[PDB]
RNA sequence: CGUAAAGCGCACGCAGGCGGUUUGUUAAGUCAGAUGUGAAAUCCCCGGGCUCAACCUGGGAACUGCAUCUGAUACUGGCAAGCUUGAGUCUCGUAGAGGGGGGUAGAAUUCCAGGUGUAGCGGUGAAAUGCGUAGAGAUCUGGAGGAAUACCGGUGGCGAAGGCGGCCCCCUGGACGAAGACUGACGCUCAGGUGCGAAAGCGUGGGGAGCAAACAGGAUUAGAUACCCUGGUAGUCCACGCCGUAAACGAUGUCGACUUGGAGGUUGUGCCCUUGAGGCGUGGCUUCCGGAGCUAACGCGUUAAGUCGACCGCCUGGGGAGUACGGCCGCAAGGUUAAAACUCAAAUGAAUUGACGGGGGCGCCUUGAAACCGUAGGGGAACCUGCGGUUGGAUCACCUCCU
RNA sequence: UAGCUAGUAGGUGGGGUAACGGCUCACCUAGGCGACGAUCCCUAGCUGGUCUGAGAGGAUGACCAGCCACACUGGAACUGA
């Protein structure tokens, strides 16, 4: 049965990414939304947005730079199999430095890069770059 | 068809024979030279048959051989044992090695000569052997070694890798000796008998033998004579066959 | 595998009302009648493996839904299990 | 176990004896390998040199007149400090020594044995088996080694 | 973990793991901070001292931890409340060798009873054994009995898998579509556990047409145990027990999401049909191509072997060996769980090029050239035979070298 | 190596220790433990550390420091803080 509704959205960017598609879509949660707005506040995608009341949808508008996917890697670490806590140094460096990790932290998710400059470890979600 | 190469299980098998006079030795199959030799040797003198004429002039015309053998060119499964174990003096020592087809027919004209018939001594194929020797209570066990074991006792000589044999085939095989019991540890009043209800029982080895001899015997036979109906062909020693066939000729 | 008739009995009784199918008790009701039923089909059909199949999945679904409501509303479960005389 | 023994014997005896060691025993095995192996003994004494010398000659001299060489090797032996032994003379050197032996003959009042050498007779071995005493013929037995003992 | 070793023969299901979505609450996990503690030595850093070094030594760092307190509230967990998308009920249809039970039909074989009839029949390569002058064989009629369903029938349907095929009835399981209605996360997976599970064999009592291990007898062959033939028991059938294995293989665990196309098949359904054909759609199932990607390669490819999430099963060189032993299980066969010593430098998968070779066609292109699985029984062999399953239907390999 | 256990598990009361306590004894209850591996059998003193390893790990506990146990073998008990 379906058991990572965030998993399934990454995925769901990838597979998108790797067929050519200018959007993906999904059955939207309060914590996917969180997820893809720090992924626009670094700019992975073009944008995101939710329609419709009741049962909610929220599309997000893959972004491609010249000839090519702007993420090239993007997977996640708290398997619901296992999950994932980090000290706020703990925090690991994606890329050196050059990609994302996403914290869920007790003051709400960021990137790795915010996290550790606010101090606050947390639990990680994945990786992009 | 196959007969040995190397002289060290070759001298191994004619040594394990013991062949000297004082004994009415006849060889069968006498095939190459180098095995019939040592033999022909030990013994002063020794009788043969050989079932190929051919063979039989090539060695006649041998003169190590020839000279020291009486020599015989015919189907074994004529040959008149009972009357040679007389011309011999006394019952005979017979010996040597075959294409075994006819292995199976060996053993029964053998048979018909138990008296006539000091002791045997022949290679024969893994399998067979270890059948003929089996134990009452295994699966290589079965009528044949039940015919064999009633008629004599039974013992392997030594055993021999297929790379010894002229053309040397995939399959082990041993020297096996037997002696015609001198006075048969189980009696019986006919062999008829036992060669029907063990083909009998055998034929239907898989079912209890409620379901074998007992399509024949009663159960309160079978347990009158103190044998459990609900085992199976092969739990049954020759004794207790014997016992059946006493039943069967003499309730009758 | 039931007569129209023996389920609207069986959800007009246990059922909220004739707009309701499917809660709980209307599902746990008819599937138990038919489980009953089916007795009588196994007490001569011995050798019916490929039927009995769905009679187990009738009396594990049964069970699931049972336990589903026995955390939902004990309430409801024991006048329900009561009614049937369920957990005989 | 050999070929041809007496010839094998004589064709060794000729390296032996110009070399003046003197032959104890031979026996050949037939499996992975098939080989030969030979007991010399010399009472001055055998070092593996003398096994060396023996053995490059026999190497030699035997296998340029082969009557068999199937999978063929050997080697030459000083015997053992428990040691194989052969004969009717061997065995009375060794009276009131244990042995072990194994035999043609193979039935209960079992044919294979721990004994102390009572006698020898010119056709047997007369041995304080099992602390009992019994006689085996030099033709009913096929190989025994003496002193055990020694591990 | 398709074929190299590896996905339980299949399914259900307890424990266990895992779990959509919204709001409140909690604060266990988690996070942050503090406090106590974490022996010294050792380690590391920064110094000092032995002429240097090793060595010694000052000070720091480190001691990933544990406890307690304090906050934090995203996420997870708990609690409470809901939600309808997952799950599932209902109403109406649909297709189908799905299963269980009971009748019944036309072919067919054999057999019996005549009838007509007469020297042959039968069998093979040819023979023989076999059958017939007591009349066979043949052919007509009449009867018996057991077994199986010609054709449809398909690259076709149903079924968890094993499997399911004359026809009608009776009971009965599942599935898919339609259009709503209803419940309200009720879910997935599943160690143990439980049950279903070809063929063979066993157990108890029937039946026995045809076929046929074993067996018997005739032939063949250097031999022939085979291959051939004439016979023939078990068995094959049935009811009721058992066994519990199969190349039980898609050699491919179950569930869920995503991701180019294309040509079919089959079975619902909607709309348009000008009708009847058509033509727009639109589920389900299913076959073959093939893109991307993947893959050792072969290949797989939206019914993945692609991209991924949850759980389960399994493998860790080759032999020894699925063998020992012990336990369990079985009426027995055997099943099952399962070693090690010992031994070897491999063992193995795919694919390339010559042989192939026997050729085959026209010097040239290039092939007229069974293995196994389970199980039961014979047994000169490796082997032979019966039952039914699978396809993985075959070869084998010699003279040196640097930029 | 699957079941284990009768001072066994718990209770009351008596006795007992420097001290709590089946510590022990009377009675009384029928518990208690275990597939989150008890029970049983093999093997081992433990630890700071040490060696290796990029690290995670793996190996290991000589010397030095901390803890433990033992003192011909098996039994006790005196005295004393
Ligand atoms: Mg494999
Ligand atoms: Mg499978
Ligand atoms: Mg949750
Ligand atoms: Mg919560
Ligand atoms: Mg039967
Ligand atoms: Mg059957
Ligand atoms: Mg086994
Ligand atoms: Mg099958
Ligand atoms: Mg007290
Ligand atoms: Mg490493």
């Amino acid at each position: 049965s379906m058991q990572d509704p965030i998993a399934d959205m990454l995925t769901r960017i990838r597979n998108g990414q790797a067929a050519n598609k200018a959007a993906v879509t999904m059955p939207s949660s309060k914590l996917k939304v969180a997820i893809a707005n720090v992924l626009k506040e670094e700019g992975f995608i073009e944008d995101f947005k939710v329609e419709g009341d009741t049962k909610p949808e929220l599309e997000l508008t893959l972004k491609y730079f010249q000839g090519k996917a702007v993420v090239e890697s993007i997977q996640r670490v708290s398997r619901p199999g296992l999950r994932i806590y980090k000290r706020k140094d703990e925090l690991p460096k994606v890329m050196a430095g050059l990609g994302i990790a996403v914290v869920s932290t007790s003051k709400g998710v960021m990137t790795d890069r915010a996290a550790r400059q606010a101090g606050l470890g947390g639990e990680i979600i994945c990786y992009v770059a | 068809q196959n007969f040995l190469n190397d002289q060290f299980v070759i001298d191994s098998i004619v040594s394990a024979i013991n062949p000297q006079k004082g004994q009415a030795m006849v060889e069968i199959g006498p095939g190459l030279a180098a095995l019939t030799e040592p033999v022909g040797e030990r013994l002063d003198q020794l009788t043969v048959i050989e079932l190929d004429r051919d063979l039989a002039a090539r060695l006649q015309t041998h003169p190590f051989l020839g000279p020291k053998l009486t020599i015989y060119q015919q189907d074994a499964m004529t040959f008149n044992f009972g009357e040679l174990a007389e011309k011999m003096g006394q019952p005979l020592r017979v010996f040597g090695n075959l294409p075994y087809n006819i292995s199976t027919p060996l053993m029964f004209h053998l048979f018909s000569y138990t008296d006539a018939i000091a002791d045997m001594h022949f290679m024969l194929q893994k399998e067979v052997v270890n059948r003929l020797v089996a134990g009452p209570n295994s699966k290589a066990y079965g009528r044949l070694s039940v015919m064999a074991q009633y008629y004599c006792n039974v013992i392997p000589v030594l055993e021999v890798p297929p790379s010894a044999f002229t053309p040397p085939p995939k399959v082990d095989s041993a020297v096996v000796r037997l002696v015609p019991h001198a006075t048969m540890p189980h009696p019986v009043k006919d062999v008829r008998v036992l060669s029907r209800i063990t083909t009998e029982a055998f034929n239907q080895r898989r079912k209890t033998i409620r379901n074998s001899l007992g399509n024949l015997f009663s159960v309160e036979v079978l347990t009158g004579m103190g044998i459990d109906p609900a085992m199976r062909a092969e739990n049954i020693s020759v004794a207790q066959y014997c016992q059946m066939a006493n039943y069967l000729a003499e309730n009758a | 595998s039931l007569s129209t008739e023996a389920t609207a009995k069986i959800v007009s009784e246990f059922g909220r009302d004739a707009n309701d199918t499917g809660s709980t008790e209307v599902q746990v009701a008819l599937l138990t009648a038919q489980i009953n039923h089916l007795q009588g089909h196994f007490a001569e059909h011995k050798k019916d493996h490929h039927s009995r199949r769905g009679l187990l999945r009738m009396v594990s679904q049964r069970r699931k839904l049972l336990d589903y409501l026995k955390r939902k509303d004990v309430a409801r479960y024991t006048q329900l299990i009561e009614r049937l005389g369920l957990r005989r | 176990m050999s070929t041809l023994e007496q010839k094998l014997t004589e064709m060794i005896t000729a390296p032996v004896e110009a070399l003046g060691f003197e032959l104890v025993g031979i026996e050949f095995i037939r499996g992975r390998t098939s080989t030969l192996r030979i007991y010399i003994d010399s009472e001055d004494g055998i070092n593996v040199d003398d096994c060396a010398d023996v053995s490059h000659q026999v190497s030699a001299v035997l296998d340029v007149e082969d009557p068999i060489t199937v999978a063929y090797n050997l080697e030459v032996s000083s015997p053992g400090l428990d040691r194989p032994l052969f004969t009717a003379e061997h065995y009375a050197r060794f009276v009131g020594e244990e042995v072990t032996l194994v035999l043609r003959m193979a039935v209960q009042n079992r044919r294979k044995w721990q004994g102390v050498i009572k006698a020898v007779d010119g056709e047997m071995i007369t041995v304080t088996v099992e602390g009992k005493d019994e006689v085996f013929a030099l033709s009913n037995i096929q190989k025994a080694n003496l002193v055990p003992h020694f591990a």
